[PDB]
């Protein structure tokens, strides 16, 4: 999905690998935070929001806790205590168009600054000047939303990039979001500290 | 300092390309627009078109939808204007306007403006002025120097070192047939000072790194 | 396309009267994107009046602006030395934003006669093969002159280039310079050569003259 | 921003009692040996304040 209308998953009950995804050179960008991520598979959370988007690579630096820019203002706003991870990688083989791709698209004006997981896909005309906008463009009468215009020969820094940040939480109900929990060998005939099920 | 600086004097030959620069100050570039607006010498204002700096939309003029493109490079906060094609006809003074804007708002019109950019359009080539003597006929008199055959323009013309000023009319250049330039300073002076003062106009051609000190005589 | 058209032309009045500006446009544009700027010879357009009636930053507050739809009018309430240059009008809420031819105001003044000097060709310039004779008519009023060059009493037409200077900041007056071209063979065929000055402050034409050699 | 002063950001265990750490060994976060070289999993485990 495009930035400013980004996707939102749900995830509730499902055991999940973050071991096979932090291995991968595949994800250009892999950044925790209030949690480490190595130390993952052992958290345990009632729930998990799975956001979903596309930008560009000189936007990538925008997308953690505390930045500022037009995707984090306008399209997509990180609180501070965000507790979770953000994963990036490289799509210029899947999303980028020849003369630009007009799919993905990013608010470019908003009159106040989105508040944390906040999503605005409003088209109404920006009015940047005193003279009231009525819907129709013009001087100081500019749409919100403006096309990326991917193309394979652009720049790393404007290539498209698909973005999912992960985010955990826990509310005042059972935690049924598990990570593996491997196990190990068992030896009979010997003192063992044990662990089984619970 | 909300400026706006241009690219400055161009000579080009006919068929050629010409790209201005315009850079901003001051206000914040990303949020605001840029005009290109052309004069020909001694002509109106002629509107070649517009740019919004966030989008990069264009709109040109009809006049000018065939040979000229407005870009625009916010890293660098300038703009850009592109005339392919060069003729005689392109030889004029090319300014650029934006109204100047914070991080959410712009100004209601084109309060800045660049100090304009002279194109020049033709196959002359950088020549040097010849600078012969207007001599004082034999209560007042007039002598003075014709800056004759020079190309660009202009030429700067001063008399003695910049010391006389009073009674100087310096007249704007004429373009002859032949492709060159040419200007005519004089001055009125009493009749009674021809023969104890002397006259000397100091002519000064930048592109063609020219300095004549010219005396003239009266005969 | 919206088409901008100015009055007057020229705008002769004294410093001190109140000046008056005309702007009409081909088509009814709105008042909040109409604008006025000024310009001086060598110099970049400057912004006085934008939304039709909104005075700009540093523009003094005796320049004013009203109007609505096609007519558009332009008030200097007291003319100063330094508000006599050009002035545009240009609408620019529909595309393209057309400008206006502009509108000349110049120090009004009493009718002056020009003075009238004639120049001989230089005889370093003769020894180039070419030869330059200079007309100049110094300080007079209105701008408005003639001037015809006669060669052996043979009115020449054609063989001439003039250059007009603008209005002088002191003494309100133009001056003019009228180069007459010819080669060194028809410099030497002729002797006499004159130049004709047609004046408003002039009660008949004057005519300057000079014997080739003496 | 003042780096001057850093803190260790990854280690293989926990340290002991009053115990002091300052090498600069590359942590490899992951399966792949680093062998001294920084890169994919193989982090500085020091990093500045910010
Ligand atoms: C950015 O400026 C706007 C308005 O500035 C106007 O245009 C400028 C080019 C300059 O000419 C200024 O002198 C003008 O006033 C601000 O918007 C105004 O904010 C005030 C808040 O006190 C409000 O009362 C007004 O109604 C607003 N007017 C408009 C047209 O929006 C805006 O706050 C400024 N933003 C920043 C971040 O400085």
């Amino acid at each position: 999905a495009s930035v400013y209308a980004w996707n939102r998953k749900r995830i509730s009950n499902c055991v999940a690998d973050y071991s096979v995804l932090y291995n991968s050179a595949s994800f250009s960008t892999f950044k925790c935070y209030g949690v480490s991520p190595t130390k993952l598979n052992d958290l345990c959370f009632t729930n998990v929001y799975a956001d979903s988007f596309v930008i560009r690579g000189d936007e990538v630096r925008q997308i953690a806790p505390g930045q500022t820019g037009k995707i984090a203002d306008y399209n997509y706003k990180l609180p501070d205590d965000f507790t979770g991870c953000v994963i990036a990688w490289n799509s210029n083989n899947l999303d980028s168009k020849v003369g630009g791709n007009y799919n993905y698209l990013y608010r470019l004006f908003r009159k106040s600054n989105l508040k944390p997981f906040e999503r605005d896909i409003s088209t109404e005309i920006y009015q940047a000047g005193s003279t009231p906008c009525n819907g129709v463009e013009g001087f100081n009468c500019y749409f919100p939303l403006q096309s990326y215009g991917f193309q394979p020969t652009n720049g790393v820094g404007y290539q498209p990039y698909r973005v999912v940040v992960l985010s955990f939480e826990l509310l005042h109900a059972p935690a049924t979001v598990c990570g593996p929990k491997k196990s190990t060998n068992l030896v009979k005939n010997k003192c063992v500290n044990f662990n089984f099920n619970g | 300092q909300v400026q706006l600086v241009q690219s400055g004097p161009e000579v080009k030959k006919p068929g050629t390309s010409v790209k201005v620069s315009c850079k901003a100050s001051g206000f914040t570039f990303t949020t605001s627009a840029v005009q290109w607006v052309r004069q020909a010498r001694g002509q109106r204002l002629e509107w070649i078109g517009w740019i919004v700096v966030g989008s990069g939309n264009t709109n040109y003029a009809q006049k000018f939808q065939e040979r000229v493109t407005i870009t625009r490079d916010m890293s660098t906060t300038t703009a850009y204007m592109e005339l392919s094609s060069l003729r005689s006809e392109d030889t004029a003074v090319y300014f650029c306007a934006a109204p100047h804007c914070n991080s959410t708002s712009c100004y209601d019109a084109f309060d800045i403006w660049g100090q304009g950019t002279m194109v020049t359009v033709s196959s002359a080539s950088t020549k040097g002025p010849s600078v012969f003597p207007l001599a004082p006929s034999s209560g007042t008199a007039a002598l003075g120097c014709l800056v004759k055959d020079y190309f660009p323009e202009p030429v700067t013309v001063s008399w003695n070192s910049g010391a006389l000023t009073s009674g100087v009319h310096t007249f704007p250049a004429v373009l002859q047939s032949s492709g060159l330039y040419s200007l005519s300073s004089v001055v009125t002076v009493p009749s009674s000072s021809l023969g104890t003062q002397t006259y000397i106009c100091n002519v000064n051609h930048k592109p063609s790194n020219t300095k004549v000190d010219k005396k003239v005589e009266p005969k | 396309d919206i088409v901008m058209t100015q009055s007057p032309g020229t705008l002769s009045l004294s410093p001190g009267e109140r000046a008056t500006l005309s702007c009409r446009a081909s088509q009814s544009v709105r008042s909040s994107y109409l604008a006025w700027y000024q310009q001086k010879p060598g110099q970049a357009p400057r912004l006085l009046i934008y939304g039709a009636s909104r005075r700009g930053t540093g523009i003094p507050d005796r320049f004013s602006g009203s109007g609505s739809g096609t007519d558009f009018t332009l008030t200097i309430s007291r003319l100063e030395p330094e508000d006599f240059a050009v002035y545009y009008c240009q609408q620019y809420g529909s595309s393209p934003w057309t400008f206006g031819q502009g509108t000349k105001v110049e120090i009004k003044r009493t009718v002056a006669a020009p003075s009238v000097f004639i120049f001989p060709p230089s005889d370093e310039q003769l020894k180039s093969g070419t030869a330059s004779v200079v007309c100049l008519l110094n300080n007079f009023y209105p701008r408005e002159a003639k001037v015809q060059w006669k060669v052996d009493n043979a009115l020449q037409s054609g063989n001439s280039q003039e250059s007009v200077t603008e209005q002088d900041s002191k003494d309100s007056t133009y001056s003019l310079s009228s180069t007459l071209t010819l080669s060194k063979a028809d410099y030497e065929k002729h002797k006499v050569y004159a130049c004709e000055v047609t004046h408003q402050g002039l009660s008949s034409p004057v005519t300057k003259s000079f014997n080739r050699g003496e």
